[PDB]
């Protein structure tokens, strides 16, 4: 039915963290 | 009714984002300025105008990307995409710095649109338009720095580029070439900004620490009701505290909030006046009496003379790469050094 | 009940579609041999 | 390398996995 | 490096010091699960 | 007895200026620092801030105006040594080596710490919540960073900020030369703190001024619409919130006055905390980001960025401020 | 119309699990093909300089700057 | 120099002792609420 | 015994993952908690034994 | 029970303040946090060990925890050379396993354990206003801390010793046989000026004084623990302090802030308990080593000496601000009047020259993206000294803990007096006062 809002928030945060970490990894490479 | 009244009714409907008549100017121009900055810092080089890499595609990071100014040989050309420099070629337009003038002009008209939006919403809601009056100071700063200052100088090249490290270069350029810290209008601007930050912190802390107990919760935020008529904090206690701590205190809340309006707006306006002066190289570079004294007396040394030496070093060591159109070749012997004096 | 395509939708998508396009472009830049 | 990313993704799922399991089981979360 | 028998656990050791920070994040996840009540 | 009457007077809320115990430390130290600062700024002799016996004249009587005048920091030969008047052979030697700077900064730092304590003390005596002193801890940390912590890290009070206007500008330029503070994220957080503090100050002032409830006529100032100690609020926060919610979107606008004023306190205080910590960490030579030669082409040639222009300017400052 | 009420629905995530990866891949292919270099005129890492000479191709004319850029691009 | 040192030491000691014994003299009771 | 010690360490890692992900979800869900308690007791004893075994097998490699 | 705003009065962002009058859950939070600390110790040790090259110096590899183990003499030999790396592994593994145990206990007491301990026990159940119980717990913890200090003493005197950088030849692991138990020297360190050339307790320059001071501090902590177990606070102490949990927290916050500042200055200046073989040279050490190396070169070809404010022969130039530096590679060459020119011409050893060159190269100068050299350097070397990282991090932590001390001390006073939630509208204290003018 409805996805819980905290699940959406957590996965969006993890995607944001992965994107930022990829940018820093490229900054070191 | 007529088509104008129907359009006016639709433009001023309550929605999530208010549009208004001013939205027609604001939203396209603000969108284009922001999107042009993102596009330039992601993809567009500064190799042919500055000899610099300034995009993510070239390997720069968030601090070092910039939409750089056009080359000095462009003069003050508007650099329209259909203009005689680009001639409709989008790629050449990007290589020649046309995105800088794109962002600057669309940002200027977007700032106009935002101030008109402030007026329009103040008129519809029913409040006085003091927010637009306060927004006149960032507009004055933007116009003086990004438009009036390069128009006074030789070209758009000496305007600030839209980037973090480019703005830092602009700061250091103004120190080295203009002695901008010595300018009294910049001093009034610094006083306005720092006093505004002080007033912000001190008013927030004073209100937070003179609150009335309006609930039994230890976290006091929920004890405020937006529709209540009583003030949420004690002005008498705050006045007493600052009278006994500092000597003086606000006793009129309206004068306090007008003063919070007044201080940073006046500071930014004074700094804009100083930048207008710097557009014509009307600097506060030196004190004539101190220069005469230093010329007569070789042992006379103040912090002002040391700052002049630092400015000379900045100019000579940054000019060949910061102004590559001039083809400055400074041999190592003419470069100022501390062990050479 | 609630409509789909409003002014809020246009504002969100004009900010969000090029954001995802640019993020993909910037990641592909992260995997470029310097 | 793939092993380090796999392990950190495994742990960073394992935390929210505890939260999700406790939310499903209706515990004292 | 590590002792030579402890050789296939190098990625795990590489991600070990990160873990306490996640605990802080975990609190917010838990607080998001209960709606920050 | 005498001590009880003295204690009742010291902690009295009926004094025009509150003293308190923090005040019995604060008043003599700040008075000493003020008197010594005025005398040094007017009439101090030149100070050999280096050891090369080439003194820097900072007072008004020796050829400075208000802008160029300063109290010169103590000598590099002193270093971090405690240099009171009695540790010099003569008063002229104490003045020559920059002893007034040490006296002024030590009394000032002590007095300003006790100013923070006195703010807490009066808030306690008036039944207030106590956290105005926490907000004051951000400029106090900045003063400690530029007067004490940076000299400790660099190993000499000659590297403290001079007590003047042009001396302050010299401190800024040399700091950028040696540490690249503009590229330090803590200083960037500080700039965000002060620019945002000015923005939010102008914003809150303009929004409260915009929504003032009509109590007067056009022939009188609107400030007379407010009376000191009135129970009712002088402006309509609902109207201001409706305006600001329509200006951006509804959920970017505070509807809670207490949350709004906490944000007003919190933003510049945290920003100035971080910039004070930035000065304090560059004291131990943990400098700003160094992006020199970060773009290389296929043939190995360096492609300059804006950071390399900043580096050239920093090199120009660095070769000038030495020797 | 509430943002939480739509991002917590399933239809939103079906539509955007389709659309968001396609836009990400489109940006990825915009860079990884090299079309971005051609569109915005950004030099490739081997085309900053000529074969041997190390001169930055600054433009020095206003009305023939396009020809100066074309002349430099014709040298590599 | 030394008489100045003794004078400064006496004054500093006097004010520091004032501070310490003043905050020892029932300071939490000196508030308009409880005690 | 390189193969035995590596297997013991892998079992220690897997059991530590089970205990990390399973002890709080049993402590905070008190329904039918006797079985959960005996499972936690067995897991803790096996974890202590695995730590001791990994230490001595490290000494025996 | 008390896990929301309505029941507790605290929001989610102050939700740990819901633990104040809940002794079992508070104990769970503390034990779980201690598990976090031990976990970081073990995991960071294993991380540093995994990338550790024992041949290269530690300070070139971004290490802060392995130098702490090496300073205790575990795994090191003469000159700071690593002769074994297994003790680092043991320290990391034992910390990791103990952190698993502490995490189990913290999770148990936070979730499954009793919410309050006053029903289950009288020994562990406490009230914040119970001054005798608070002093009893303080006494227990004082005895534990004294035992820890004596554990350091036992490591120094009976189990291998400590790494002495002041040992002749270039430092070695030495057993401390004669600790300085004379209270005159120890409390002279306590009474020394913190300014330049004196430096307070940061200026301790031999391990005999370190071990003697730790014997004194262990005996003092044990005696104070016994004193607080067997006594109750006096009238002046009851009248002086606020007796509540937030007040005790604020007292500890002020103490920790002071300790953080002291540790910052200790790791920045002291090269005895932070040997330069492991942490790298100090700033003064690197500057003086540059002056020494330049003097040696220029003599190998009088240009680097001056006469100091007090008459000693010191190095010249900007390094004259660092003339109070003392180092093991330099003190053989310092005579009664300072640096003797004859000792630097015909009495120097190769190890001192090698130390001086290595320390000249690795000055504590770096950038936030870990690039060495001055701010105007190309991105050539990837090195920031561990001294810089430790000093900067602990200054930041010490300042924020001073801020937290101010916050919690003010809130404890306001809450004890009863106006922490705001001003009572019905009786505002300023309104009953007469006007100032
Ligand atoms: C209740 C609190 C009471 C406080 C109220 C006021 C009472 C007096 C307090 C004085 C405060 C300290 C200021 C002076 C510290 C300084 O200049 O000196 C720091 C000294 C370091 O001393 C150095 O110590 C060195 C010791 O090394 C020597 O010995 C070593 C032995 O290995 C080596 O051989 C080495 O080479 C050799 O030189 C040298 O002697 C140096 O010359 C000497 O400068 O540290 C030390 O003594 C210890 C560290 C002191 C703390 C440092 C300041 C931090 C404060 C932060 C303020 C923030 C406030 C925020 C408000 C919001
Ligand atoms: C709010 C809307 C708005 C506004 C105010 C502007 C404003 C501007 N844009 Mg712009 N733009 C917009 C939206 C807007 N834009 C949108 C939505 C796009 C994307 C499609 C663009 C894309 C764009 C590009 C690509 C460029 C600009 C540029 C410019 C600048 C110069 C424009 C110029 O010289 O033409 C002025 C033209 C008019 C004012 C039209 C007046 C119409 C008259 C009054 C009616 C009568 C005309 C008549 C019927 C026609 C007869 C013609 C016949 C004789 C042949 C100017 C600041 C240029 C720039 O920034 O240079 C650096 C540029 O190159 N714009
Ligand atoms: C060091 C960090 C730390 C620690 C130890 C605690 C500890 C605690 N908090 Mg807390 N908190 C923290 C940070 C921390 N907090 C932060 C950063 C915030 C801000 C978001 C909060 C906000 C907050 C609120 C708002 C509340 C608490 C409460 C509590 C207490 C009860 C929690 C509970 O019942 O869990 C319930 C949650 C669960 C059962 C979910 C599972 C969580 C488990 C423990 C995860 C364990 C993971 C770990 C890897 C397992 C290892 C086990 C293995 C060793 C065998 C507990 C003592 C509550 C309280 O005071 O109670 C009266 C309360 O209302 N906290
Ligand atoms: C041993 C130290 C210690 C202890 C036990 C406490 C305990 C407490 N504090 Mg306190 N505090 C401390 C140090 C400490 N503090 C310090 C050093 C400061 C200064 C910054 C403060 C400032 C402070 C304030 C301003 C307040 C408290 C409050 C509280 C109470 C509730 C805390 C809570 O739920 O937080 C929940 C935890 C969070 C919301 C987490 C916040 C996240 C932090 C700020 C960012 C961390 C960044 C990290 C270090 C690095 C980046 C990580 C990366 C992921 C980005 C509780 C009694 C509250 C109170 O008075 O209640 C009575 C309150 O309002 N504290
Ligand atoms: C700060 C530390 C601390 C404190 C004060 C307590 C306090 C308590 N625990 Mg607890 N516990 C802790 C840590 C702590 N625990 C840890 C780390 C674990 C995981 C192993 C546990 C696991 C645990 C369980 C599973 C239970 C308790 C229970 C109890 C309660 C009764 C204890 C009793 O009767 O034992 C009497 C005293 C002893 C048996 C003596 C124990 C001596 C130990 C084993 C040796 C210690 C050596 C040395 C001093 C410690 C050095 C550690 C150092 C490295 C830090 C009491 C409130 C019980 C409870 O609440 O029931 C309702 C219960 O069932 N605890
Ligand atoms: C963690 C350590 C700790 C803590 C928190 C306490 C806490 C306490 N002790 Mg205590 N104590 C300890 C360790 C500790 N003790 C140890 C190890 C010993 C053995 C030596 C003692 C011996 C002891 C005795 C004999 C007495 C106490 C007392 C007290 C109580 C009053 C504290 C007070 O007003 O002192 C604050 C200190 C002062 C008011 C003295 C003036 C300090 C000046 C102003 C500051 C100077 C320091 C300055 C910052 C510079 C630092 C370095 C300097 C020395 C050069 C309080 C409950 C008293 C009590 O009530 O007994 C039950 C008491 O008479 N303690
Ligand atoms: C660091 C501390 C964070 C700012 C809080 C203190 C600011 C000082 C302002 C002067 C006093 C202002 C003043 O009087 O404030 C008072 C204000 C309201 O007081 P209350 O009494 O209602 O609540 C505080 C306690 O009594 C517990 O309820 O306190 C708060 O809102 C505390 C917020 C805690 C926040 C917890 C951690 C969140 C940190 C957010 C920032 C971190 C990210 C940084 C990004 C780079
Ligand atoms: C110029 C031009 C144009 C235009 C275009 C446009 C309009 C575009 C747009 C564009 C866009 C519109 C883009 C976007 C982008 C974005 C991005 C790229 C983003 C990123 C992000 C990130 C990175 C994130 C961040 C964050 C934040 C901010 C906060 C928190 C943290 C984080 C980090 C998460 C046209 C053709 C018309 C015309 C011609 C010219
Ligand atoms: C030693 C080791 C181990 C252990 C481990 C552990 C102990 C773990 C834990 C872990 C954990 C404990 C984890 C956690 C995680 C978490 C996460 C990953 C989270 C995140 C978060 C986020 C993403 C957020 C979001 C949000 C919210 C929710 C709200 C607001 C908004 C935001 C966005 C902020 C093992 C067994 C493996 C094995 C052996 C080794
Ligand atoms: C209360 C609570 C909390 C917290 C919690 C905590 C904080 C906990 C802790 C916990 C902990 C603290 C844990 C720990 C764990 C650990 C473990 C489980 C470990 C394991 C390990 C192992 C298994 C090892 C292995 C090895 C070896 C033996 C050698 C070398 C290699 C390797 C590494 C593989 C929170 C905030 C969330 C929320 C609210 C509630
Ligand atoms: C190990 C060692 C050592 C030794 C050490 C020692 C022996 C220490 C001790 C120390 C000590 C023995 C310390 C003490 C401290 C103290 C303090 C820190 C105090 C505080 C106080 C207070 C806080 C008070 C307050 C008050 C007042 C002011 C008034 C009234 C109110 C009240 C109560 C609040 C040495 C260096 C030789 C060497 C190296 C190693
Ligand atoms: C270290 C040990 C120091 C203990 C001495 C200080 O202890 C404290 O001293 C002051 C004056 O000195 C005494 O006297 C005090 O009485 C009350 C305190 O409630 C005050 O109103 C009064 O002004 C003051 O004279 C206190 O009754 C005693 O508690
Ligand atoms: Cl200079
Ligand atoms: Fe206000």
């Amino acid at each position: 039915g409805r996805i819980p809002l905290w699940i959406v928030a957590t996965v969006a945060g993890m995607g944001v963290i992965v994107i930022v970490g990829l940018f820093f990894y490229g900054a070191y490479a | 009714r007529g088509w104008f009244d129907i359009l006016d009714d639709w433009l001023k409907r309550d929605r999530f984002v208010f549009v208004g008549w001013s939205g027609i100017l604001l939203f396209p121009c603000a969108y284009l300025a922001l999107g042009g900055w993102l596009t330039g810092t992601t993809f567009v080089t500064s190799w042919y105008t500055h000899g610099l890499a300034s995009s993510y595609l070239e390997g720069c990071n968030f601090l070092t990307v910039a939409v750089s100014t056009p080359a000095n040989s462009m003069g003050h050309s508007l650099l329209l995409l259909w203009g005689p420099e680009a001639q409709g070629d989008f790629t050449r337009w990007c290589q020649l710095g046309g995105l800088w003038t794109f962002i600057a002009l669309h940002g200027a008209f977007g700032l106009i649109g935002f101030m008109l939006r402030q007026f329009e919403i103040a008129r519809l809601v029913g409040v006085r338009p003091y927010n637009a009056i306060a927004f006149s100071a960032p507009i004055a700063v933007f116009v003086s720095v990004f438009l009036i200052y390069p128009l006074g100088q030789s070209s758009w090249f000496f305007a600030p580029s839209f980037g973090v490290a480019a703005i830092f270069r602009f700061l250091l350029f103004f120190q080295g070439f203009h002695n901008w810290t010595l300018n009294p209008f910049h001093m009034m601007g610094v006083a306005g900004v720092l006093g505004g930050a002080l007033l912000c912190a001190i008013h927030g802390a004073t209100v937070e620490n003179t609150l009335f107990q309006d609930g039994e919760g230890a976290s006091t935020f929920r004890a405020f009701n937006p529709t209540q008529a009583e003030e949420t904090y004690s002005m008498v206690t705050a006045n007493r505290f600052w009278s006994q701590i500092f000597g003086i205190a606000f006793s009129n809340k309206r004068w306090l909030h007008f003063f919070m309006l007044f201080v940073p707006v006046t500071g930014l306006w004074m700094s804009a006046i100083g930048v207008v002066g710097l557009a014509l190289n009307l600097r506060s570079y030196d004190f004539i009496s101190q220069e005469i004294r230093a010329a007569e007396d070789p042992e006379f040394e103040t912090f002002y003379t040391k700052n002049l030496l630092l400015n000379e070093g900045i100019r000579a060591w940054m000019a060949p790469q910061d102004q590559p159109h001039e083809n400055f070749v400074f041999p190592e012997e003419v470069l100022p050094r501390g062990n050479a004096l | 009940s609630y409509p789909i395509f409003t002014v809020r939708w246009v504002a969100v998508h004009t900010l969000a579609v090029p954001t995802i396009f640019f993020l993909g472009a910037i990641a592909a830049m992260q995997f470029i041999q310097r | 390398v793939i092993a380090q990313l796999t392990m950190i993704a495994m742990i960073g799922i394992a935390g929210p996995m505890i939260i999700f399991l406790l939310a499903v089981r209706r515990g004292n979360l | 490096k590590l002792p030579e028998a402890y050789a296939i656990f190098d990625p795990l050791v590489d991600v070990l010091p990160v873990i306490p920070v996640l605990f802080l994040a975990l609190a917010f996840v838990w607080q998001a699960a209960v709606g920050f009540r | 007895n005498l001590w009880e009457r003295f204690c009742n007077w010291v902690t009295s809320t009926d004094n025009r200026l509150y003293v308190g115990w923090f005040g019995v430390i604060m008043i003599p130290t700040l008075l000493a620092a003020t008197i010594c600062f005025v005398i040094a700024f007017i009439a101090a002799p030149p100070v050999d801030i280096d050891g090369i016996r080439e003194p820097v004249s900072g007072s008004l009587l020796y050829g400075n105006n208000i802008i160029t005048g300063a109290v010169v920091p103590s000598s590099n030969a002193i270093g971090l040594h405690f240099y009171p008047i009695w540790e010099a052979a003569s008063l002229d030697e104490w003045l020559y080596n920059g002893g007034p700077y040490q006296l002024i900064i030590f009394h000032f730092l002590l007095g300003a710490s006790c100013y923070m304590g006195r703010q807490w003390e009066l808030s306690y005596r008036l039944g207030m919540r106590p956290w105005i002193c926490v907000a004051y801890s951000a400029p106090l940390a900045s003063a400690f960073a530029v007067f004490l912590i940076y000299p400790i890290g660099q190993g000499s009070f000659s590297d403290g900020m001079p007590l003047g206007i042009s001396g302050t500008f010299n401190f800024m330029i040399v700091f950028q030369a040696e540490h690249n503070i503009l590229m330090h994220p803590f200083h960037q957080l500080g700039v965000a703190g002060v620019f945002g503090g000015a923005l939010f100050c102008a914003m809150h002032g303009s929004l409260v001024t915009s929504s003032l409830i009509r109590e007067t006529t056009e022939t009188e100032s609107a400030n007379y619409g407010y009376k000191f100690g009135q129970e009712e609020e002088t402006y309509n926060i609902v109207a201001a919130h409706g305006y600001f919610g329509r200006l951006i979107f509804q959920y970017a606008s505070f509807n809670n006055s207490r949350s709004l004023h906490f944000f007003l306190a919190a933003w510049p205080v945290v920003g100035v905390w971080f910039t004070a910590l930035g000065i304090s960490t560059m004291a131990f030579n943990l400098n700003g980001f160094n992006f020199n030669h970060s773009v290389i082409d296929a043939k190995g040639n360096v492609i300059n960025t804006w950071a390399d222009i900043i580096n050239r300017a920093n090199l120009g400052m660095e070769v000038m401020h030495e020797r | 119309r509430p943002f939480s009420d739509i991002i917590t629905s399933v239809r939103y995530w079906v539509i955007h699990s389709i659309t968001i990866p396609a836009l990400f891949i489109a940006g990825w292919l915009f860079v990884s093909t090299g079309l971005a270099y051609d569109v915005f005129g950004t030099p490739r890492p081997d085309s900053y300089y000529a074969q041997e000479q190390r001169s930055i191709p600054l433009v020095t004319d206003r009305f023939e700057a396009k020809q100066q850029v074309e002349t430099f691009l014709e040298q590599l | 120099m030394e008489t100045l040192k003794i004078t400064v030491y006496i004054v500093v000691t006097f004010f520091v002792l004032l501070f310490v014994f003043g905050f020892l003299s029932g300071d939490p009771a000196r508030n308009p609420k409880r005690k | 015994m390189t193969i035995l010690f590596q297997l013991a360490l892998a079992a220690l890692v897997i059991l530590s993952f089970v205990m990390v992900i399973g002890v709080p979800v049993a402590y905070a869900s008190p329904q039918d908690w006797d079985r959960s308690k005996q499972l936690i007791f067995l897991g803790s004893g096996l974890w202590i034994a695995l730590v001791l075994v990994v230490g001595v097998l490290n000494f025996f490699v | 029970t008390n896990r929301d705003q309505e029941s507790s009065g605290f929001a989610w962002w102050a939700g740990n303040a819901r633990l104040i009058n809940l002794s079992g859950k508070l104990l769970g939070a503390h034990v779980a946090h201690a598990g976090l600390i031990v976990f970081w110790a073990g995991a960071m040790t294993l991380f540093e060990l995994a990338h550790f090259i024992p041949e290269k110096p530690m300070y070139e590899q971004g290490l802060i925890l392995i130098p702490h183990i090496a300073t205790l003499g575990w795994g090191v030999g003469p000159g700071g050379e690593v002769v074994d790396t297994f003790p680092f592994f043991v320290v990391g593994v034992v910390h990791l396993i103990s952190s698993a145990v502490l995490g189990f206990g913290g999770v148990y007491h936070a979730i499954r354990g009793p919410e309050t301990l006053e029903e289950y026990s009288s020994f562990f159940g406490y009230d914040w206003k119970d001054k005798n119980k608070m002093t009893t717990i303080l006494g227990f913890h004082l005895i534990v801390l004294g035992i820890g200090a004596l554990l350091l003493v036992a490591k120094a005197m009976f189990f291998g010793g400590l790494y002495d950088t002041w040992a002749p030849g270039g430092g070695d692991v030495r057993v401390i046989t004669n600790p300085t138990l004379d209270p005159r020297v120890i409390f002279g360190y306590l009474l020394k000026s913190p300014f330049g050339g004196e430096g307070w307790i940061v200026s301790v320059n031999n391990l005999e004084d370190v071990v003697g001071g730790h014997i004194w501090i262990g005996l003092i902590c044990i005696a104070g623990g016994i004193w607080h177990i067997l006594t109750t606070p006096f009238g002046w102490a009851r009248r002086a302090f606020i007796w509540s949990g937030e007040a005790y927290l604020s007292y500890s916050l002020g103490a920790l802030s002071m300790m953080g500042f002291i540790a910052t200055c200790f790791v920045w200046f002291n090269n005895t308990v932070y040997p330069s073989e492991f942490y790298g040279p100090t700033g003064p050490e690197a500057s003086q080593a540059q002056a020494m190396t330049f003097l040696i070169r220029d003599q190998k070809l009088g240009k680097y000496l001056m006469r100091s404010p007090t008459g000693e022969i010191i190095f010249g130039g900007e390094t004259m601000r660092f003339w109070d530096f003392r180092g093991p590679w330099l003190e053989p060459l310092r005579g009664p009047n300072g640096l003797d020119l004859n000792k630097i011409k015909n009495d120097i050893q190769p190890w001192q020259e090698r130390r001086a060159a290595e320390y000249m190269t690795h000055a504590p100068l770096g950038s936030l993206n870990s690039v060495g050299g001055v701010a105007t350097e190309i991105n050539s070397v990837n090195f920031v000294s561990p001294r810089s990282w430790l000093a900067t991090s602990h200054f930041v932590l010490a300042f924020f803990f001073l801020v937290g001390h101010l916050w919690h001390a003010g809130r404890a006073r306001a809450a004890a007096a009863g106006f922490e939630k705001g001003i009572d509208r019905e009786s505002e204290p300023v309104l009953s006062m007469p006007s100032l003018d």
